[PDB]
RNA sequence: UGAAACUGCGAAUGGCUCAUUAAAUCAGUUAUCGUUUAUUUGAUAGUUCCUUUACUACAUGGUAUAACUGUGGUAAUUCU
RNA sequence: GAUGAUUCAUAAUAACUUUUCGAAUCGCAUGGCCUUGUGCUGGCGAUGGUUCAUUCAAAUUUCUGCCCUAUCAACUUUCGAUGGUAGGAUAGUGGCCUACCAUGGUUUCAACGGGUAACGGGGAAUAAGGGUUCGAUUCCGGAGAGGGAGCCUGAGAAACG
RNA sequence: UUAGUGACGCGCAUGAAUGGAUUAACGAGAUUCCCACUGUCCCUAUCUACUAUCUAGCGAAACCACAGCCAAGGGAACGGGC
RNA sequence: UUGUGGCAGUCAAGCGUUCAUAGCGACAUUGCUUUUUGAUUCUUCGAUGUCGGCUCUUCCUAUCAUACCGAAGCAGAAUUCG
RNA sequence: UGAUGAAUGUUACCGCAAUAGUAAUUGAACUUAGUACGAGAGGAACAGUUCAUUCGGAUAAUUGGUUUUUGCGGCUGUCUGAUCAGGCAUUGCCGCGAAGCUACCAUCCGCUGGAUUAUGGCUGAACGCCUCUAAGUCAGAAUCCAUGCUAGAACGCGGUGAUU
RNA sequence: AUGUACAACGGGGUAUUGUAAGCAGUAGAGUAGCCUUGUUGUUACGAUCUGCUGAGAUUAAGCCUUUGUUGUCUGAUUUGU
């Protein structure tokens, strides 16, 4: 199948195409949120332990947490719940979704690294990505730097420099 | 070959063993024995039948396979380079917490400038 | 200045048709001392520190989350 | 104090409440007092909030009135029909619903039932006068979104772009 | 559908107390059809009891010219005998 | 016994666009059969259980089909005679 | 129809095979082929493959039926003082129900070789030619006879063992 | 006719049915009674429910198996080339 994996410490993420039914039978008969060792599926992932966060079956239907039932169903979905974006206030809709349990019916798994092995990955571990923004709240900054109730957040601001042309500015 | 699960009792159904009933909702049921089939046709409920997998489940019998999920207690432990931060300079700014006297001197210079600006505004009004 | 997205409002107005419906609608005429009412308009909270003598930030408290970055699923949907 | 009239308005005591509301909001102006501190005060607005009233309404509702049919004369009441008591529900009255009880209610002044090629009115046509026929349709009020039932959101829908 | 039912009617040979026609109800009457039901059937299988069976005891009858393998022949034209 | 019934032949006037005989076959005629009905009265009237159906076996062939073949007015297909 | 059995020196085992009987059956579909043939319309066949019909012989792994397994449980009435456990209800009733029996209601299987008929032919006379025929001869049918299948002559037999 | 002998029992396996009795329970429609008046108050009744309990019973009479226990294993008749 395919594995969309994420190393959240770096903040990076990468896809991996996979074969070997008898390596992915480890993932078979599992739920979302459980943990799984990595060398069981690939020696490249030796010492790695992964958590599952989601998946998308063939025909496009996602999964949902602790629903049950490795097959598909239809469910009524509303606000403050995944898999449904309401286009009208109070709206609800009966959508098809796939269960939480893992099986061969998936084209994709969504994996996240909770602990690193010993060999490092070129796409996740070596590289790192930035936090594309910084705080905007005063106390958020004050605890970001752990300063005080007095330490001039206006001095501890972060500014981004853009180069529209020859002229640049720190925003 | 596949192996199957009695729709009533929950039992592995090996080939050439049991039956298969197709109901006019196009729904398929599988039986390992005329016992469970007769009960299905008598339209009983396995949750009330005491020897079926579903009953043992609903009554939590020998079901210690699953135990519990634990709770996570671990900080982020990654000062991410926010990309307007210059993570080295970000650690420098995080370590430069003391020396608020510079902020105080800047505030005093700003106070002097604000007084001068108020005076200039009053003079221009005059 | 200003796309996108969050938020607030609106989307129940209007427009179309006359199928139902014969004390039902409806007309004119009463009543709410029997009731709800966004919006408007005009008025309108000194009293909330909880053993309320250190229990507290009151120059002012905290957490997410979109948009966005990037990885993808799907044949396809104002899907995710 | 008011009303034609109240257990009205309003106020007061005792407690209750999973505890509501009583501004951690925004723009423009930036001014006065000084024991000159980022000291204390300070304007014109936008937004938001409890309650009352008002306005926009809404829901129920009194009285009088509707075409043709007796080759429809008895209808309603089992399982709500008329009423009473109490309670639930309602935003609120009320058989609106439930429990208990009584046996009532409508009718030749046409009930009930059936039919309508019937949405009702304001009004249109034609007329000496009286009248007859029509009115889906430019305004008002209703109902409906292919047929039925249901429901979230909201002040407001049994919503249908 | 040679059945049944309704109709037609120059009716071998209908017909009026030799009673005619009709008829609610009734009927161990006769008849047809439909619904349900079924081992009547497709198409048969299995179980039970008492029998049959074997044994102990008891113990008959009908019938009997003599008796008891067939084919054909001829023969009173279909014999166990020739 | 075989009129009657059934079955098969001989001949060949004609039908068959022509052409007696592919397939048919008039007038006439030779036969077979006992699954028709008759005729007869031999056997049985001191009793041979009477129609049909159900069931079951076997036989005959004058073969409906199936196997092989021949002929055609048999191009194929289908059909017909043997 | 099936089943015993005297006497053959005894007893036992393995066998032979005279005679008798005999069984397999029919069709469709794909392909051959929209080919051959035919103007066209239409429309084959042999071989091959997968299946099936009628019949037969078995079998009971599976499914189904049967239930005195009176096996487990349940139910009504009555009786044992109640309980527990049971009796009776001409198998009390109900559901499940193994084992056994069993079903084209289930599953499996159902042989090939020769000699021929009709008919078509070879050579070839009779008849100097011609002819399947007269002599000889070839191939040939769901035919017959064997192979195979079932009994095993109880007056049909063999080999072999131990024989007081 | 003294042994991988045979049987009767027992045990185990396999099957069938469907969770035994008994005990306990702050389970239980509700209803009476109590007084220490209750601040679950407790006692009694009460279909049934839950746990011990896929438990218990039956299981070869034509099922499998046995390192167990207890037994049994010389009666009669006839036969000759």
């Amino acid at each position: 199948m395919k594995l969309n994996i994420s190393y959240p410490v770096n903040g990076s993420q990468k896809t991996f195409e996979i074969d070997d039914e008898h390596r992915i039978r480890v993932f078979f008969d599992k739920r979302i949120g459980q943990e799984v060792d990595g060398e069981a599926v690939g020696d490249e992932f030796k010492g790695y332990v992964f958590k599952i966060s989601g998946g998308n079956d063939k025909q496009g239907f996602p999964m949902k947490q602790g629903v049950l039932l490795p097959t598909r169903i239809k469910l009524l979905l509303t606000k403050n719940v995944s898999c449904y974006r309401p286009r009208r206030d109070g709206e609800r809709k009966r959508k098809s979704v796939r269960g939480a349990i893992v099986g061969p019916d998936l084209a994709v798994l969504a994996l996240v690294i909770v602990k690193k092995g010993e060999q490092e990955l070129e796409g996740l571990t070596d590289t790192t990505v930035p936090k594309r923004l910084g705080p905007k709240r005063a106390n958020n900054i004050r605890k970001f730097f752990g300063l005080s109730k007095e330490d001039d957040v206006r001095d501890f601001v972060i500014r981004r420099e853009v180069t529209k042309g020859e002229k640049t500015y720190t925003k | 070959m596949k192996v199957e699960i009695d729709s009533f009792s929950g039992a592995k159904i090996y080939p050439g063993r049991g039956t298969l009933f197709v109901r006019g909702d196009s729904k398929i049921f599988r039986f390992q024995n005329s016992k469970s089939a007769s009960l299905f046709k008598q339209r009983k409920n396995p949750r009330r039948i005491a020897w079926t997998v579903l009953f043992r489940k609903h009554h939590k019998k020998g079901i210690t396979e699953e135990v519990a999920k634990k709770r996570s207690r671990k900080t982020v432990k990654a000062q991410r380079p926010i990309t307007g931060a210059s993570l080295d300079l970000i650690k420098e700014r995080r370590s430069l917490k003391p020396e608020v006297r510079k902020a105080q001197r800047e505030e005093k210079q700003k106070a002097d400038k604000e007084k001068k600006k108020a005076a200039k505004a009053a003079r221009k009004a005059e």
